[PDB]
């Protein structure tokens, strides 16, 4: 406890100024700001001074500071539950994988076989019941089977709330290991309430946070449904995106970092799914399927998603930039012309480019066509990518393979790894056959005899002594 | 199972314009009379309705002392000039010129069921004032509270003790500036009442003749809306305001209020409100 | 009706416990649009006891009346004011 | 039984140029 205690401000810092030079407009009665205003005569915390230098418009370059955080520990929700939650604030300028680190060992968090990164539109909305009931469901289910992490922002509203509303369902649900689903929470310490509550150095453990819907201004509050709370901050109060540009440098580092389990070894997969959305999420939709991270968008209640449900079935270039115009004119209806003509060519721009890559994208149809759940719907569309991945042979199958018994469940392979096209020999599955024991899952190994490995011919003597090494400690 | 099949079962087997409708509205108040049924087609004076049999209704009380005579005004009594000063009754509509009929003022805006006086004291219009302060919601930090998206106001209402009804403090027009001190009849203050009559400079909303019970087709009502507004929280405009606590001569309660679509308030004040919101983009 | 506040959602819920069902209340009174407060429930929760209805008691729970927060020593006193009058 | 009657339960409410 005190290890990490003291390995946070060991390791982390926190952002803030050093010059104080008054801001030039004032805010709501915030006279008392140098440019960013967080709590001084300026924006100091410090000795109220230029930093020895009359130098105007000292950029944060010439303002801000780096310093061990006395912001991290525990807390909890106070008056709403019992259960506890992890988090802390982090400087911008820092390494992923000191976080990462910190996520497994100082927090004991296990290296999950999935990755979501779940993104929309920060406004708040409804959709059919139907859909959202099938949409909850889906994603809960899918993220605990295979045991996947889950990234998105913290506050309390937009489908980031929406989504706490479908963890906390299934905690009121919670059969056994209610931690199973994690949800960690990416905002900017910036936009915090009652942030004060917690800045206490040497740990804050017992953590109360009031909160208070609509008892603030532009600053907001949190979700409280995730699981874990990550702030982000630059040393700024009243600003925006200090997020981003760490969110992607470590849901990339992520997607690197390998597996090794029985005796496969893998890549992390990384897939997200977006929502209703905006002008900015499209921005962030192609940035991210550029980089092979392909995406799945559900077809029902979204500006920026619908829109594509709708083009998914155009082909290419037979998109013009009036069927668009018409299309957010109708869809927006409160903003649907405020967009300049020198926008709109370059969303036919985006848009035609991303239902090009025709693989990494995948549409939903919410009840009429293959929608059976939403578990295997993201099952497939993450396979599907992986197996567009370039190779050289057949070991692609050996990836679908090693990834479909990674994570537990079996009906996928039964259904389509195995269907055809491979013409595979039985003597090309030994690797995967030890790792299906040493890990007791039956199933498989009943698969791999339906489609015949023999016995007599595979428990030879040195996998013999393998397995023979790696019994479950545990047993006597 | 049971639970179950039983659902099969039951699946198995299962499968408008702008009117006066105050004005138009039965039961004239107080009146132990009908008004004539005058549906939205045949409202306005310029459609053909000719079975229209308005019966003359004239409080005792209308054609008083003061009051227009006209509770009878069929008699040459009605020679008072129209839409036009005649004396002390300017009466003219911010509507525009109304028609004579007969010496009679018909309502401007169509037929109303209801002749002779009524309640309303002189013909035509009748013109008054209902003043309007606004003021922002304030958080204990500071901030201005804020809707799902637009944000919230506080306005003061004055309660009357037999109104059943919150009303916004607006009085009749009988002195020219002081129709505020028909609303603040007993509230303001006596002298500081002069103070808030320089005070009651303010931005105008909306006039014109507004739906209510106590139109005929002879008198209607009119009235003005001014809106004083408390932009800033803190100031000694508000600190006067509060320094205005002399209410305590006829009221029932003075309280702020946040604007809501079911503020409990008159009718049609509610309509002056929601202009009021419009006119700063607050919610409702 | 008109109204200043939400305590029209404690009028709502005054009835829909009044008469004794309670599918109503899960289905609407508790779907959105209010967001309550669970301090703002104790009159009602102590209705719901003294009454002897526990599907409700179960609901507030869901929706989570912390127990502790809530027994406390006045209420309590209440509580044994009114037992069932025919109990020994 | 159960298994089958869940299935009758499911169905029944469920029913560019080169550039």
């Amino acid at each position: 406890q005190e290890s990490l205690s003291s390995w946070i401000p060991e390791n982390i810092k926190k952002k803030e100024c050093v010059y104080f030079v008054e801001s030039s407009k004032l805010s709501d009665a915030g006279k008392v700001v140098c440019q960013c205003g967080y709590t001084h005569e300026q924006h100091l915390e410090e000795a109220t001074k230029p930093h020895t230098f009359q130098g105007t418009q000292w950029d944060p370059k010439k303002h801000v500071q780096e310093m061990p955080t006395d912001a991290f520990g525990d807390i909890v929700f106070t008056g709403l539950s019992q259960k506890v939650k992890k988090y802390v604030r982090v400087s911008q300028d820092t390494p992923s994988s000191v976080i990462y680190h910190l996520m497994t060992q100082h927090w004991g968090l296990d290296v999950p076989n999935l990755l979501i990164s779940v993104t929309g539109g920060a406004k708040n909305f409804n959709m059919k019941p139907r859909l959202k009931s099938i949409f909850r469901r889906g994603l809960v289910k899918v993220a605990q089977t295979t045991g996947a992490w889950i990234i998105t922002g913290g506050s309390h509203t937009g489908v980031m709330k929406q989504v706490g509303e479908a963890v906390r369902d299934f905690s009121l649900s919670s059969s056994y290991k209610e931690g199973e689903l994690i949800t960690i929470g990416v905002a900017t310490w910036g936009t915090v309430h009652r942030r004060e509550g917690l800045i206490h150095p040497t740990g804050s453990f017992p953590a109360e946070y009031i909160l208070d819907e609509d008892g603030q201004g532009n600053l907001t509050c949190l979700d409280s449904n995730h699981s874990h709370f990550i702030l982000v901050d630059d040393g700024t109060h009243g600003q925006y995106g200090v997020e981003i540009p760490l969110r992607t440098r470590l849901e990339k580092f992520i997607s690197e970092q390998t597996k090794e389990r029985g005796g496969v070894a893998i890549k992390i997969p990384i897939v997200c799914v977006v929502l209703e959305g905006g002008p900015g999420t499209l921005h962030t939709i192609d940035n991210a399927t550029t980089n092979g991270t392909p995406c799945v968008v559900v077809e029902g209640s979204g500006r920026v998603a619908d829109v594509i449900a709708q083009v998914a079935n155009l082909p290419v270039s037979d998109i013009t930039i009036s069927l668009i115009q018409q299309k957010l004119s109708v869809f927006f209806q409160e903003m649907f012309e405020t967009f300049t003509e020198s926008r709109i060519v370059e969303w036919t721009k985006k848009i035609q480019d991303i239902v090009r890559r025709r693989q990494l994208l995948t549409v939903f149809r919410e009840g009429k066509d293959g929608q059976q759940d939403v578990d295997v719907a993201i099952l497939q569309a993450l396979l599907k990518a992986s197996r567009s991945q370039d190779h050289f042979g057949h070991e692609n199958w050996d990836h679908q393979l090693k990834l479909a018994v990674a994570w537990n469940r079996v009906d996928i392979a039964r259904s389509e790894i195995f269907m055809d096209e491979w013409q595979w020999k039985p003597s090309d599955l030994h690797p995967t056959m030890t790792a299906a024991l040493i890990s007791n899952k039956p199933e498989f190994v009943k698969l791999f005899l339906e489609n015949g490995v023999q016995l007599k011919e595979f428990v030879t003597w040195d996998t013999l002594l393998y397995l023979y090494e790696n019994l479950d400690p545990s047993c006597l | 199972i049971s639970n179950k099949v039983d659902a099969m079962v039951d699946l198995l087997d299962l499968d408008g314009d702008s009117y006066h409708v105050n004005a138009r509205h039965l039961l004239y108040p107080n009146c132990p009379v009908t008004r004539f049924p005058v549906p939205n087609e045949k409202v306005p004076w310029e459609t053909e309705f000719l079975i229209y049999d308005p019966p003359f209704y004239t409080a005792e009380r209308k054609d008083a002392a003061a009051m227009d005579p006209m509770g009878d005004t069929l008699e040459p009594l009605s020679t008072i000039q129209y839409n036009v000063v005649d004396g002390l009754r300017d009466r003219r509509s911010f509507h525009g010129p109304y028609t004579v009929q007969a010496g009679l003022p018909l309502n401007p805006m169509g037929r109303t069921g209801l002749r002779g006086r009524g309640s309303l004291s002189c013909f035509g219009p009748n013109h008054t004032l209902y003043p309007m302060v606004t003021r922002w919601r304030r958080n204990e930090d500071g901030a201005i509270c804020r809707k799902s998206i637009k944000k919230m106001l506080e306005v003061l209402v004055v309660k009357l003790p037999l109104s059943e009804h919150w009303a916004l403090p607006g009085g009749s027009r009988e002195p020219g500036e002081m129709l505020p001190r028909k609303l603040k009849r007993i509230l303001r203050q006596e002298h500081w009442p002069s103070f808030e009559n320089l005070l009651k400079c303010g931005m105008e909303v909306y006039k014109g003749y507004m739906d209510d019970p106590r139109n005929t087709d002879n008198a209607w009502i009119e009235t003005v809306a001014v809106s004083v507004h408390f932009q800033d929280q803190n100031d000694v405009e508000l600190n006067r305001l509060n320094s205005n606590l002399h209410a305590c001569d006829s009221g029932a309660s003075i309280r702020w209020q946040v604007v809501d679509r079911r503020i409990p308030l008159y009718a049609n004040h509610k309509t002056l409100l929601q202009k009021a919101a419009a006119e700063f983009g607050a919610h409702y």
